[PDB]
């Protein structure tokens, strides 16, 4: 390394290097899968934001919806 | 008022009609754009004028007539006309079928001398001032555009304003019974105009509880 | 029977959105047509931004105030 | 006849005064005039008259002005003299410091100050609605 | 007929302003996509963590910086460039060995601080903020549908009666509630966050700081003071304590407001109507201002005390880390300060409802009906403290220029002095009632000298314009005597024409771009009053009260390592530095043409271009222009397009400087 | 296209038609003044947006205001030359 | 060795900052020629029109926009206003409340949010 600036000359500050490889290859792979769990869900998620709620689900969708026994009460609970 | 027999411009190469100019690149732009807007009038005497594409033009003792890419253009001819005192010419729209479209002295009375039959568009029956609040039109008919909203809506909306600062005399709005009630849509006792009636008599005993509940430590 | 203010006659301005909010200033004329919204016609000393010292006001935004005095609009 | 603008002025007039005195009522539901919002609480109004309503100071609004005096002063005394033992006389900090503990009295009562202040207001808020 | 090139800018322009989507409806809508977004931006905040930690882990040297700290200097990551000399050396890299980067944030210290050793436990790290990340998202999609789900329940809801249209506004009490929100911010978020912290310090931070000691025990919690000797740094003890009393008085707090029972805790409706308040809490813009507004102090003081008192182990020891921390955060909390004011300005153009003409009611009312007099004061101060700095510095630099360094106006310091006497008195009483005494402090009392003074009354004049600016947008921003309509238009618009005088940069948006200006002037004048300070405190404290000092020692004196970073003689690992310098200089004259020649000109300029275009034998056959057709940028992106430049080249063009100052 | 609203105020001037470079306003008669004339917009759809209107408007607030409308531009709100829309 | 990890920059620095960028441009052109382009901030596409449809069809959100919804009972409110403007009623004037408001609702602006004309 060519150190710049008067201060790491005039100290002598260096900079290590370890001389192992940090992490193995499978341990990056590892971190690889959670990352592309993450692109995915995330793709997913850019989609629904995108294109929003939709209100007309009721005519088409199944079940009969749900609200949560809590969300009840902070309903009725005020504001 | 009847509207002329304008041809497109690119089928009426070398008409008389048209005046001495000198030509420039100014000219609509052909080979991109079908919309052309032509501009017709009879003048006195060949004067000399300036077209709104750069470069001079002489007129013509008889009729004259011009092809414009804008509306602009033309009407930027017509007041300098206008300004030697020549009148009677027409502003015309050619679509791109050749459809003719009649457009400046639309009902063939200039716009700043007023005409029977004309009738205010884009009036609004107040000062500039009166235009509604912009907050209070949210999630509306009008959600960012008050200066749209119609005199009843703003004078609404302005009653609204002077009620809501009278807080002391206010009704808070009840709670509603979600548990209890929401049953299922067919489940209804229909009764339309009786649902009123259970409308008053519900929030008669809401208030009526709510000033029993205030005359306990007030 | 006269209508408004009289001619010569200093009105506070009462208009919000007026250059002249507030302001004084002599009524030229007041229009005695029922049928006009803005009859009120005051100069003022003040020039506005469009270099305009006269404008027509409403019945219902000029209040009769006295004589402006010394150093006070 | 004819609608001269003082009759559409006279009509806007009307219409206000009719719809602001309206709106106030249960039947204009809008969305400020929801709890949370503008109105106060049902049964909860908190001013009146141009005075703090006896519904202010919650829980102690059945309180008697005496006895939210007496709180208040006898607050005020037990948390100044908390205040007053641990800052300046018998101070707690060297004693603390060489491995000892505060005088836990001397902790509970400084907090009593504000609690105090707190409670000679909700006394004078009594005494105004003459509870 | 279709749209043309401005088509980009105007989208992008408010891209994420859910406020104008054009499908969105309803409030529902509004705060379910404000939801959702701070869901997926939670998962980008986790993910940066992940990935700092993750090359930490992988292309750095944590576990030999963690050995000789003082030294050694951190990695950021690797350099993969094909960019650079196939043959030889880079300056950055051992000769044959991989090309590196010096870190200039500090979580090497953050990390070591708070108890890591190894690269493993830093890969796990790693890991559990990538599984925290798919957290997030997945509970950005559970509550997207669970209120969609509440929506499909509005088909099997009636209340048999008119009044169930009343559920409309109840939809979005999820999001909307405030009481809940803030009882539980305030009690779990804060209070047990740092109560959590605290069991974490007392588990691993202070074990895995000195000899192993008994199991945890209560005396682990001490009140010493500041900077322990040997890692130049605060006590972990007195760290774990603190946060243990701030989570206490947090989580006691906490139950302050009725949250989940309508029979505890107060209404913040009802705390608001009592006070000198009762404003819109219903505004999410409202909100926004005066959390951005909390946000600054939080930052501001961030920055002031990760350098008087440093927190982690030896921060101070890193010439470079104490400088580039206290400027990042010293900006970070001047955008938010800028911000707050940005959207208290917006609440009042969008989400404010106002009287009649005169109920005196809301305090937004009575900051109006006055706000000439607020106005006019603020520019009193403002002009106040402008000419008596300026010319004050331009005295000092006549007479020190003339040869008479004794004729200047030097000021003592007279009140920050004082200020610092009470402070060090009830400091070193403090101290000497102690049986472990002999602390130290750094530079919480820092020696205050009339450079001082001249400088803090510039960083006053900064602030004060600053804050006139934006709030002299936010009080005109609903109508100003020039134009009494400005709330019919939009927040941000071109102007209201060449007539009434001419009226450019007329919009509230205008007042916010004027103001940017002043907030990067004053962060500028600030971190170069830092910088100075930190570079030479004694030439500071004897020539800084000429401005021809602040010239030559500083700015001329200091850049000289930078400039010769790349030359005709070799690289250093400077370069970089030195490039980005020059790019970042470039970027800010750049944006120049965007502040000063203004549309018109230009498009004029695009309507010949397009001519060529539509002239050009090849081209006229395949593109007439009618599609995308090309435009100037309109007025108000124009000002916001050179806006950007200048704050990226004047941002950006600092840290280059600080690197290669005081590396 | 843009909004141009005339309001009340109007005095029937007729200086913010004559200055119209793309004939938007018009006159119409009315009954609020002494000129029995309002102006009118039946054409805003050709509004470039010059606003000349509201510099020749001599009421104290314009009685004729131009609402900019930037992410509605059509081709003749824009005065596109080069280029057609149609 | 120290190295070893260039194997995965090799890889990743030219894919992401050269493949994903030019394909992203590339997939973000052609994405500015759909009919869906910009739908949230572009006025006049097909599925803001589907959007607000779709909102207008829940049986909450009928009367959404209208600025005057709220009034239970704007029977009682139109008859309370009509007695109320009767006895303020100028002399002989010919104006009813009903007429009235029908006449101040309908205003005169073609020109508004035409652009629901395309899609
Ligand atoms: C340093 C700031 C700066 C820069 C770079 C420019 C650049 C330009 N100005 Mg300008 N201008 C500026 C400041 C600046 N101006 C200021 C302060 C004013 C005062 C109002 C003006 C006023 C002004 C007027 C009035 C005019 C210009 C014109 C021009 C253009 C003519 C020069 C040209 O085409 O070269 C090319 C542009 C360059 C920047 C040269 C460098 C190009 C780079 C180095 C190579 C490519 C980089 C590479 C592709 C990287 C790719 C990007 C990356 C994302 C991958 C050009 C775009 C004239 C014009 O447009 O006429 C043609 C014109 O009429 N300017
Ligand atoms: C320091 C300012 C302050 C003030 C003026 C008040 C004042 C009040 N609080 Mg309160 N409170 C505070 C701080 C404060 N509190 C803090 C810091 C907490 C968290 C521990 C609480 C937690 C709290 C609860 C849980 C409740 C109150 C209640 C009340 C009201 C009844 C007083 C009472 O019985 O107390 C003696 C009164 C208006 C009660 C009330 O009226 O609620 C409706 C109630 O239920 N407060
Ligand atoms: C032609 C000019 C040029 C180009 C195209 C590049 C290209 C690159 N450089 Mg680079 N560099 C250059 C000149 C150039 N360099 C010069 C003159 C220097 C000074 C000697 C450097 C110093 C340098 C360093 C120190 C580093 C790079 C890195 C990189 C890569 C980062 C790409 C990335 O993450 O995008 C992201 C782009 C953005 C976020 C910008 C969005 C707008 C990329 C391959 C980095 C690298 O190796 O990454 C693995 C890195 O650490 N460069
Ligand atoms: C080219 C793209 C690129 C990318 C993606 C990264 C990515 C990263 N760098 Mg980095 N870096 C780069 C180039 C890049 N670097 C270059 C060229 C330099 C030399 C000046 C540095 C100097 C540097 C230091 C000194 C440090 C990092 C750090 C980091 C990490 C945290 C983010 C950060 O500080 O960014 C900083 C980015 C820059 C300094 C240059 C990019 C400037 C962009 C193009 C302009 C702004 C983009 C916009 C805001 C979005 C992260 C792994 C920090 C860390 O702790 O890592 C573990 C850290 O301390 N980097
Ligand atoms: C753009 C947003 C942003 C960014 C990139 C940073 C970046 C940084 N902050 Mg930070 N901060 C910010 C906003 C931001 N801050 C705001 C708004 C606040 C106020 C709540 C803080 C409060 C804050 C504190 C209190 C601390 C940091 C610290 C840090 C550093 C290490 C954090 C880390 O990696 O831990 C993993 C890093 C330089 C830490 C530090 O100085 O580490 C050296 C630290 O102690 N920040
Ligand atoms: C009769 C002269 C006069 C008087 C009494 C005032 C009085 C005032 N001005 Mg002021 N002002 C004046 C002229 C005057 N101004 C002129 C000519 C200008 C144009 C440069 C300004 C520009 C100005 C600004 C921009 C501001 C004030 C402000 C103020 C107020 C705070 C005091 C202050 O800032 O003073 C400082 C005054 C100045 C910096 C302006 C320079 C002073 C001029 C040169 C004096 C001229 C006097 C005149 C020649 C006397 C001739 C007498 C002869 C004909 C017989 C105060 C009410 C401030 C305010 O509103 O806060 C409440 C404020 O922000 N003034
Ligand atoms: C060297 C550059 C420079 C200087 C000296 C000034 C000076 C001033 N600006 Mg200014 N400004 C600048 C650049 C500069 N600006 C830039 C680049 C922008 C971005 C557009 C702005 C934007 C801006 C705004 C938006 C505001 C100011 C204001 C002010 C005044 C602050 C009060 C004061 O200190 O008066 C002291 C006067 C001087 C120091 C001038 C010297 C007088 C003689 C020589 C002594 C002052 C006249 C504010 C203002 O008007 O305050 C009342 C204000 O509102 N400025
Ligand atoms: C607009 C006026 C103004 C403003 C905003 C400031 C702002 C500031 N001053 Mg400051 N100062 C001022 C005027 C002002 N000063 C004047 C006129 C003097 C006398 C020469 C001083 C002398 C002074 C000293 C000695 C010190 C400060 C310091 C400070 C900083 C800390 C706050 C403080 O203690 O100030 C005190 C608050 C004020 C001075 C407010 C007074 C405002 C009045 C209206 C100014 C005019 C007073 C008038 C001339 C008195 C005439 C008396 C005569 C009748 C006999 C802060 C940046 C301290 C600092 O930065 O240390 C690091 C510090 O030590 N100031
Ligand atoms: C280092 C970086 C720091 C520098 C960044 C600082 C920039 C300050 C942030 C201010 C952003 C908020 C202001 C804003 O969005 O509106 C600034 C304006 C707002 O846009 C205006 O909005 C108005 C309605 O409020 C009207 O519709 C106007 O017509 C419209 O121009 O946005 C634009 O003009 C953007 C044009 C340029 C878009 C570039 C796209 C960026 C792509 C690269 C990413
Ligand atoms: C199969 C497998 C494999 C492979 C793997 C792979 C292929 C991976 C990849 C991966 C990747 C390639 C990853 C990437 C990632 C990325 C990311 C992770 C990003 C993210 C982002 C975010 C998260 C954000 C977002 C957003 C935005 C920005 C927009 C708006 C919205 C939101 C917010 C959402 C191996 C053999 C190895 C192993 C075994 C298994
Ligand atoms: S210029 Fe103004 S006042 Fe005159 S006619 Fe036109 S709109 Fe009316
Ligand atoms: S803005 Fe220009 S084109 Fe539009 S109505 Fe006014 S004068 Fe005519």
């Amino acid at each position: 390394r060519v150190p710049g600036g008067k201060r790491t000359q005039e100290l002598g500050l260096v900079i290590p290097m370890a001389d192992e490889d940090g992490l193995t290859d499978g341990q990056v792979a590892g971190l690889f899968v959670i990352a592309l769990v993450v692109f995915i869900s995330a793709m997913d998620l850019a989609k629904t934001m995108y294109n929003g709620i939709n209100p007309a689900k009721f005519k088409t969708s199944k079940g009969k919806g749900y609200i949560s026994p809590l969300v009840k009460r902070y309903i009725e609970n005020g504001f | 008022v009847v509207a002329e027999a304008i041809p497109r411009p690119e089928d009426l190469l070398d008409s008389p009609k048209f005046p001495m100019f000198e030509g420039s690149t100014g000219g609509y732009m052909s080979r991109s754009t079908r919309e052309r807007h032509a501009i017709t009038w009879t003048a006195k005497g060949q004067a000399k004028f300036e077209m709104p594409t750069g470069g001079f033009a002489i007129m013509n003792q008889g009729e004259n007539l011009c092809y414009f890419r804008k509306k602009e253009q033309c009407i930027a001819l017509g007041k300098q006309l206008r300004k030697m005192k020549i009148e009677n010419y027409k502003i015309y729209r050619l679509k791109k079928d050749g459809t003719v479209i009649f457009m400046h002295p639309a009902d063939g009375v200039f716009p700043e001398k007023v005409n029977k039959g004309r009738v205010q568009v884009n009036g609004r029956p107040f000062t500039i001032r009166g235009n509604p609040q912009q907050s209070e039109l949210k999630f509306t008919k009008y959600q960012g555009k008050g200066y749209e909203a119609d005199p009843l809506t703003t004078m609404f909306v302005k009653a609204r304003v002077m009620a809501f600062a009278d807080v002391p005399n206010l009704f808070a709005l009840p709670q509603p019974n979600m548990d209890e009630l929401v049953p299922a849509e067919e489940v209804d006792k229909y009764t339309r105009q009786e649902y009123t009636t259970r409308m008053m008599e519900a929030l008669k005993r809401v208030q009526d509880d709510r000033a029993a509940k205030a005359a306990k430590s007030l | 029977p006269w209508v408004g203010p009289k001619k010569g006659s200093w009105v506070k301005i009462l208009r919000p959105e007026s250059y002249w909010f507030q302001q004084r200033g002599q009524v030229v004329n007041v229009n005695q047509k029922p049928e006009v919204k803005y009859p009120v016609t005051v100069k003022f000393d003040s020039v506005n931004y469009a270099n305009v010292n006269t404008n027509g006001y409403a019945l219902w935004e000029v209040i009769e105030a006295p004589a402006p005095g010394p150093g006070e609009v | 006849y004819t609608e001269t603008v003082a009759d559409e002025r006279l009509f806007e007039q009307v219409y206000l005064q009719y719809t602001s005195e309206y709106l106030k009522g249960p039947l204009y539901w809008h969305p400020d005039k929801l709890q949370g919002w503008l109105p106060d609480y049902p049964g909860t109004p908190m001013i009146k008259e141009g005075k703090y309503t006896s519904h202010v100071i919650g829980n102690l609004k059945a309180f008697s002005s005496n006895e939210l005096a007496f709180l208040s002063m006898l607050f005020f005394g037990v948390g100044l003299y908390g205040n007053l033992q641990f800052n300046f006389y018998d101070p707690q900090w060297a004693k603390v410091d060489a491995g000892g503990f505060f005088n836990v009295s001397y902790i509970v009562e400084s907090f009593l100050l504000p609690i105090s202040f707190f409670m000679h207001i909700a006394c004078y808020i009594q005494r105004q609605n003459g509870k | 007929g279709r749209c043309a090139s401005s088509r980009y800018l105007q989208v992008l322009g408010s891209i994420h302003d859910i406020e104008c989507g054009f499908g969105i409806d309803n409030t529902l809508s509004l705060n379910l996509q404000i939801f959702t977004a701070h869901w997926g931006h939670l998962t980008i905040i986790l993910i940066w963590v992940s990935s700092n930690l993750y090359h930490i882990a992988s292309n750095a040297n944590y576990s030999l910086w963690v050995k000789n700290p003082i030294p050694s200097m951190p990695i950021a990551h690797n350099i993969w460039d094909p960019h650079f000399t196939n043959s030889t050396s880079t300056p950055y890299s051992h000769t044959i060995i991989t090309t590196i980067l010096i870190a200039y944030s500090g979580i090497y210290n953050q990390l070591y601080t708070s108890g890591f050793n190894t690269i493993n436990q830093i890969y796990k790290t790693t890991f559990t903020f990538s599984c925290l990340a798919v957290i997030s998202i997945l509970l950005a999609k559970i509550h997207i549908n669970t209120h969609s789900e509440l929506l499909h329940k509005l088909a099997s809801h009636t209340s048999q009666i008119p009044s169930f249209f009343q559920l409309l506004y109840f939809l979005d009490v999820a999001i909307s509630s405030v009481n809940i929100r803030f009882n539980f911010h305030t009690g779990i978020l804060v209070g047990l966050f740092s109560i959590g912290y605290t069991g974490h310090l007392l588990d691993i931070t202070i074990p895995a700081s000195r000899a192993p000691l008994i199991h945890t025990s209560p005396s682990y919690l001490t009140f010493f003071g500041g900077l322990k000797s040997n890692t130049s740094s605060l006590y972990l003890t007195d760290i774990a304590h603190h946060h243990l009393a701030i989570g206490i008085i947090s989580i006691l707090t906490g139950h302050l407001y009725s949250s989940f029972r309508a029979a505890l805790g107060t209404y913040i409706r009802d705390i608001l109507y009592t006070s000198h308040l009762t404003h819109s809490i219903k505004s999410l813009h409202l909100a926004l201002s005066l959390i951005l507004a909390s946000c600054t102090p939080l930052t501001s003081t961030t920055a002031q005390h990760i350098y008087s008192l440093t927190p982690y182990f030896y921060l101070s020891y890193d010439h470079i880390y104490s400088t580039a921390l206290y400027v990042h955060h010293s900006y970070i909390t001047s955008f938010l300060a800028i911000a707050s004011h940005a959207h208290t300005a917006i609440t009042l153009v969008r989400d404010w409802v106002a009287p009649l003409e005169q109920e005196s009611s809301s305090k937004q009312i009575r900051i109006h009906t006055h706000k000439a007099a607020i106005i006019s004061h603020l520019s009193w101060v403002s002009l106040w403290l402008g000419f008596h700095t300026l010319a004050v510095y331009s005295h000092n630099d006549t007479c020190i220029a003339f040869n008479s360094p004794s004729k200047q106006i030097l000021i003592e310091a007279s009140n920050g002095q004082l200020i610092q006497q009470a402070s060090g008195k009830a400091l070193y009483g403090t101290i000497n009632s102690i049986n472990n005494y002999n602390k130290s402090f750094d530079s919480f009392i820092h020696p205050i000298s009339p450079g001082d003074l001249y400088v803090h009354h510039a960083i006053a004049l900064g602030l004060h314009i600053t804050v006139l600016i934006l709030l002299k947008g936010g009080l005109e921003a609903r109508g100003s005597k020039l134009m009494p309509d400005k709330m019919e238009h939009s927040f941000g618009f071109s102007c209201d024409g060449p007539g009434r005088g001419g009226t450019c940069d007329i919009s509230a948006w205008d007042s916010f771009y004027l103001a940017t200006f002043w907030m990067l002037n004053s962060n500028a004048w600030i971190s170069f009053y830092f910088h100075y300070k930190h570079l030479t405190p004694r030439q500071f404290s004897e020539s800084s009260t000429y401005l021809e000092s602040w010239f030559r020692d500083y700015l001329w004196f200091n850049s000289t390592p930078l400039i010769h970073g790349y030359s005709t003689l070799g690289a250093n690992d400077l370069s970089v530095q030195s490039w980005s310098f020059l790019l970042t200089h470039l970027a800010w004259a750049s944006g120049f043409m965007f502040l000063i020649s203004w549309r018109g000109y230009w498009q004029e300029l695009i309507d010949i271009i397009l001519y060529i275009h539509l002239k050009t034998p090849i081209l006229i056959n395949l593109w007439n222009g009618d599609i995308y057709t090309p435009l100037a940028l309109s007025i108000v992106q124009a000002r916001f397009i050179g806006l950007v430049h200048f704050s990226t080249g004047l941002i950006l063009t600092y840290p280059p400087f600080i690197i290669g100052a005081t590396s | 296209s843009h909004a141009v609203k005339i309001y009340d105020t109007c005095i029937g001037c007729t200086l913010c038609v004559r200055a119209c470079p793309t004939d938007v306003l018009e006159m119409v008669p009315a009954s609020i003044n002494a000129a029995k004339q309002v102006a009118s917009s039946p054409r805003v759809e050709d509004c470039v947006g010059c606003k000349r209107c509201e510099t020749a408007c001599p009421t104290d607030f314009l009685s004729i205001r131009v609402y900019l409308q930037d992410n509605e531009e059509t081709q003749y709100s824009l005065g596109l030359d080069l280029v057609d829309w149609s | 060795k120290y190295g070893d990890q260039r194997k995965f920059a090799a890889v990743l620095v030219p894919l992401t900052t050269l493949v994903f960028p030019a394909v992203a441009m590339g997939m973000f052109v052609l994405y500015s020629f759909q009919e869906d382009a910009f739908w949230r901030i572009v006025p006049g596409t097909k599925r803001a029109r589907e959007l607000d449809e779709a909102w207008r069809e829940h049986p909450l959100f009928a009367n959404s926009k209208d600025p005057l919804d709220g009034l239970i009972n704007p029977d009682d409110y139109e008859k309370g206003l009509e007695e109320a403007w009767e006895r303020a009623k100028p002399a002989g004037s010919t104006v009813t409340v009903k007429d009235k408001l029908k006449q101040l609702s309908k205003q005169n602006n073609p020109h508004w949010e035409s652009w629901r004309a395309m899609s």
